[PDB]
């Protein structure tokens, strides 16, 4: 074997239903993932490229 | 998401206590007004006999 361990992850990547989620979990029940990935894209520059 | 349910059931119960106790309330005028007129005869005799 070239190697006997691999560096991997030690805990799960969290991710639970915040502020800015729950206000849509709670009047729609749609919840998205990453909601400031979103409001990072479609409302501060949606002119950037991609 | 746990504490928004949360809020919304102590809501919903503190609503119950306090519809129980104002409902106690109007039955105490309800019960006020019935007495008062079990206690009313009415104007045409005591028109006279007064």
């Amino acid at each position: 074997e070239a190697d006997n361990q691999i560096m991997g992850p030690s805990s799960y990547a969290s991710f639970v239903v915040r502020g800015e989620n729950l206000v849509t979990a709670v009047s729609y029940g749609r919840v998205m993932r990453t909601f400031e990935h979103f409001m990072a894209r479609i409302v501060d520059s949606p002119e950037k490229a991609g | 998401v746990e504490y928004a349910e949360y809020v919304g059931a102590v809501k919903t119960v503190a609503s119950a206590l306090q519809f129980g106790v104002d409902a106690l309330e109007r039955g105490l005028i309800n019960t006020v007004l019935s007495v008062k007129l079990r206690h009313a005869p009415p104007m045409f005799i005591l028109q006279t006999l007064a």
